[PDB]
């Protein structure tokens, strides 16, 4: 029918987009400049060993308050670790096992859980009751939740399965704005310091930067050939590092509307399972399926240093909101604080 | 249905759609945006404890 | 309603016959009006017939036929009389 | 006198008084035809008033409650299956779904015997267990604390010194949207297996 | 004709003769507003002088029980939630309170299916153990006792020797699974957290 | 009201047709007025003529049965507390005692609902342990055993070998009649407290 | 409008009150008379550490018998101790956790506790059964039970949340009289040895001395700069020591009807979280948000000694009615019997 | 009454009363009140054992 004309128009517009990006493409001054703030070899210490997990840790998220870190173990348990004291505020048992993601709310009083179930759990950690009770169960998810981020304390972005990363109203339990267009489950979910754009990484290998107000997807960054594990916005929200199931991380630029630059080594072949920026954003913290993780000089395209530890893969990374330290949610059932 | 086709085309539309405002967005050149980011990071390099020496009283992980 | 959403079923049965017989009726009616009427009378009469066809389409007939009918009437009274209403016996735009 | 502005129904031989509009909250219900003044009635009587509704008045209660204020009522004497039957008689889809959830929640505990009880294990030391148990999660029951034998860091005052296993019964509906996992869920499952 | 010291009210199909005083539990209640004639009311049962309003009498049951008797006891087989719905329609904050208290009592009684259950931990010495289990508070059930190593005074007979763990079915929340928070409580909770 | 050998009470809008003689059992109850056909209690209904009592028919059942055949039968689907309240309304002291005995039986049977529940700890070593576990009383349920550190050898055959926490579901007596202290008992309690 | 006129009138009334106090204000003879025998520094050693708690101690209260202290931990645990032998007379679980206040009755057998429950729990220590059966559960409170003190065996004061410091008849479980007028929450109460005048210290920094025998306030002491943690009457009830979240203690005299003398402290800046008087009332012991507390002279306004040996802040203080020692409801989960 | 700022004038009346009793209550100069407190405290210094050494059996806390 007429679908052939539409598809050919899509092809020619993709060609136009490639042409426009290549026109935007210039020599990366960061790669060209080898003297602009070299970072040197950095060696870092485990100052807090948050022992107290006996199962693997899938996702760990600090809060904007940056004192307590929510860490989820796929056995079905949340620990609101107090990093400063080596204790916990809550060990919340989770009804569903295999909990993929836990995100600490900006207010630091809500926590969110997405597991293999099709329900997003919202626990109000702080109440006059003195203990955690479920603020809101969110039902009606089509696919399985993979990553989630609190856009507010009454609504949240929930990258479920079935190409769904729809915004969800916590109070009503109904998705308000629906985000569709990927292939397979929307698995990654990056929240910008802009807080106006979330770039979702899915099995489409396409970092779709969506606006958090309109279902129309702001940009469609591409260059990754594998499903996208983690995306981290720059501390500006004008760019994001994207790590997929490859040995190549890709720093994509919103202003350039194209991949700003790429991170790759022959020393590493494991998928970049977690990506993150420093307070400056000059350091790229890359956790790998390798037992150890690494830091690149984010704006020199080279490895700043190697963070070696654990004996098992590190499934998630979280940098202290200030750039003080990093917590390594790993599969060796420990969360190490590196500072 | 000779002009609707039971809405099997919508997906392609979305593709076309986004590409249009993938084109509508301006292009900021690679080197200039790179330099902007270097300036931001280096200005924020001093306030990044990872990029600076840390006294035990500075980090809440030794006090 | 018998297509359960289908304009295809009405397209098969009765969406077209209205259009076709209306096209033939306007052919003959326009020729007869050109025979009997001058410039302004013919113009206003064919215009009134067009408005009455749209009237039937909205109050006597369904809405699903609005897009086809305008295309039919555009080639039946206007594009059929491209430069026969521009000029006639001492009448028309030039005259 | 059947209707002037109000309707007297005879639900299963039981007279009930309501108005046309309370039934007209949902104008797709079976009572729509009955209440409105029209000679479509296949069961009515004007010798003493009231249309004849040969249906459960016992399970008409929660259905009429939903018809009036959009809320299902789950009584302890109520067969959730029976109210589901009546709701499907009176075509309330959301009520159907809610009552199905109620039925399955009841079955997962009672008729299917108590099953799929969620069990969790939590590492705690004394200073942690005291308030963790004190801050014990909603809808969760303590089951057993045990003191693990320890030689490193003595056998006391160690972050790994006690294991508290707790549980939460699932009087829970199995997911009808798909309790069967997808392919990528199983991929991640085999990844996390070892 | 339709109003007296007493008034006839048609809740559901049935007609109850009740004093105008008894029907009102707060002057914001809809029932009281229905006691006196209003120009807004159009549909009513003028056959016997009884006003027509459309609600189930089964959940009017506990409502009228509290209104007549001054104390609310909701039957173990009837939905306290239905009573709450009746109260909220009739806009009686007092009934809101009691249904709340009854629902807390039921949640204590249903503290086996998921709803919050209080758990607490106590210390005891070997000697004190018999006393404090014996003098353990009524309304609480002993759940577990654990022996621990003695950091003082040999290996036994220690001020920290046995951890008792008890519980109470009634939840600690001011109401159900959600209570209206207070900000200063969160302030002090953060103060004590660090 | 209408004169008949029986009487028809509008108990909560429900017609109780019961004989006047069975209501003469307790003049000290409100019913014995309602049975007067002479102008000692006059009450009517503008539909039937029945006397009006603003007492529930919910717990009127067991009390009326106690009046009819001398024994209360609280249906085990209705709150015994409600039956006690109905007994209080007619303030029949024997009936009060009977419903309180029923509530005590409930609380003994429902000691895990938060009511009275008694607990103890025995001390024994294995030799006597088997004996008194075997010779455990009927009603007292074993709840936990625990070892205590033995200075002799490493384990068994020390007097300090096993604590045995046992329990019993004990009846909770409604207050106002139980748990009433005494002066010399308190003197001895103070003597033994130290 | 004239509402502002009435506000002005209130301002000028307070100005007159200030003028009357200033005329009443004279040179503090005690501080200038510093030739009184030196207080020195009392080296203070606890003879009995109360490790029976394992959570923080929030409130604590000796009894009229002056041997049993009712230290409450915010986990929902009352420990009616035996202060003379370190034995637990009773260990009571609490229906709700986060209990902040506990008081011991003039009965010597009744105990009060207030948490976020909004229900004042009075437990009867002694019954025919022999276990600690609850005596009463006084509901009707709106806010959290910030502080509670036993007036009588059946009369009590509950400085609750929502600006409430009402009197309550224990037997009826109802308010005896309503004490109100504060614009801030009331969380501090003090027991005069008169036992007929309670000075409530609210969050509006207003020590309102209420008379229990009337339903109206008696005096209104001010000069505070923060919410008032604790208030301790003198062993005469002629004056009370006040501590707020400021770096100075205060001493307000009723006969002077003004702040008699303030205990300025710059060697320690932590807020005064608790105030107490010795057996003579000469030693004013201040609990501080740091671990080690102090005791200053109420005469020479200088540190009589330091309560050192703690490892976490002390949240309550209680002196022996015989003056043998003082118990410290610290946060290190040990009450230290400082003799 | 809200339009009068929720009857804030009642606070004015209460403050009128507070001034009334504060004036009615005698005003004792700081110096002589301090003198009274010195007299009580020093008179009670010897029986305040916190100010004195306590033998290893005098207190019920070394018994």
């Amino acid at each position: 029918s007429e679908l052939d004309q539409l598809r050919q128009e899509a092809e020619q517009l993709k060609n136009q987009i490639r042409d426009a990006r290549k026109a935007c493409a210039d020599a990366t001054l960061s790669q060209i400049t080898n003297n602009i703030d070299p970072v040197g070899r950095i060696q870092m210490r485990t100052r807090r060993t948050l022992r107290g997990h006996l199962a693997k840790i899938y996702a760990m998220h600090w809060g904007t308050d940056s004192r307590l870190l929510v860490s989820a173990s796929q056995d079905g348990k949340l620990i609101i670790w107090d990093s400063y004291t080596t204790n916990k505020v809550h060990a919340i048992p989770l009804r569903s096992s295999w909990v993929m993601t836990c995100a600490y709310a900006p207010s630091g009083n809500y926590v969110a859980c997405g597991g293999l179930d099709n329900i997003c759990s919202i626990y109000n950690l702080k109440t006059r009751e003195g203990n955690v009770r479920v603020s809101r169960e969110l039902a009606g998810h089509t696919g399985y939740l993979s990553c989630c981020r609190f856009l507010d304390d009454n609504q949240i972005v929930t990258s479920s399965g079935d190409t769904t990363c729809a915004l969800w109203d916590i109070e009503t339990g109904q998705q308000t704005t629906t985000f569709t267009g990927h292939t397979g489950d929307v698995m990654s979910l990056s929240l910008a310091p802009d807080t106006r754009l979330f770039v979702s990484g899915a099995c489409d290998a396409s970092a779709k930067l969506w606006d958090v107000r309109e279902g129309m997807c702001r940009q469609t960054f591409t260059g990754h050939e594998s499903d996208i594990n983690a995306i981290c916005f720059f501390p500006n929200g004008n760019a994001f590092a994207t790590g997929s199931d490859d040995a190549t991380c890709r720093l994509f630029d919103l202003r350039a509307d194209q991949e700003l630059m790429t991170y790759s080594h022959d020393n590493i072949i494991c998928g970049i399972t977690s990506v993150s920026f420093s307070k400056s954003g000059r350091l790229l913290l890359a956790g790998y399926d390798d037992f150890n993780c690494n830091v690149w000089d984010a704006l020199k395209a080279d490895r700043a240093g190697v963070l070696a530890g654990h004996d098992n893969r590190v499934s998630c990374l979280g940098v202290t909101d200030d750039g003080m330290a990093v917590a390594t949610g790993s599969w060796d059932s420990f969360l190490k604080i590196w500072n | 249905m000779a002009s609707n086709n039971t809405a099997s085309i919508a997906q392609a539309r979305k593709l076309v759609e986004q590409l249009k405002m993938e084109a509508n967005i301006d292009r900021i050149k690679v080197s200039k945006a790179a330099a902007d980011l270097m300036a931001y990071c280096e200005a924020h390099a001093k306030e990044d404890p990872l990029l600076t020496p840390v006294p035990a009283s500075e980090n809440p992980f030794r006090e | 309603i018998l297509g359960l959403e289908g304009r295809s079923v009405y397209e098969e049965d009765f969406e077209a016959p209205f259009l076709e017989m209306s096209a033939e009726f306007f052919q003959m009616e326009s020729q007869k009006f050109l025979a009997e009427n001058s410039a302004s009378v013919y113009i206003k009469k064919v215009e009134a017939r067009i408005n009455e066809e749209i009237e039937r389409v909205m109050h006597c007939l369904d809405k699903s036929t609005e897009e086809p009918i305008v295309k039919v009437v555009e080639r039946e009274l206007i594009s059929k009389h491209m430069k026969t209403i521009v000029e006639m016996e001492n009448s028309g735009l030039v005259h | 006198g059947s209707v002037s502005k109000w309707v007297r129904l005879n639900v299963g031989g039981t007279y009930f008084l309501t108005t046309r509009q309370t039934l007209c909250r949902d104008p797709k219900s079976f009572l729509y035809r009955l209440c409105q003044a029209d000679p479509d009635l296949d069961s009515d009587k004007d010798e003493t008033g009231a249309y004849l509704i040969d249906r459960d008045p016992t399970y008409f209660g929660p259905v009429l409650n939903y018809l009036r204020h959009g809320k299902l009522v789950i009584n302890k004497d109520l067969a959730e299956e029976g109210v589901l039957e009546e709701a499907e008689f009176y075509n309330i889809t959301s009520l159907i779904k809610l009552v199905k959830d109620k039925i399955r929640e009841r079955d997962s505990k009672t008729s299917q015997v108590p099953v799929k009880h969620v069990y969790r294990v939590l590492q705690c030391q004394e200073e942690e267990l005291t308030q963790m148990v004190s801050t014990m999660s909603d809808g969760w029951k303590f089951e057993q604390l045990v003191s693990i034998g320890s030689s490193y860091n003595y056998g006391n005052e160690d972050q790994a010194e006690f294991l508290c296993v707790v549980s939460k019964e699932l009087h829970n509906t199995p997911y009808g949207t798909a309790s069967e996992p997808s392919e990528k869920a199983k991929i991640l499952q085999e990844r996390g297996s070892r």
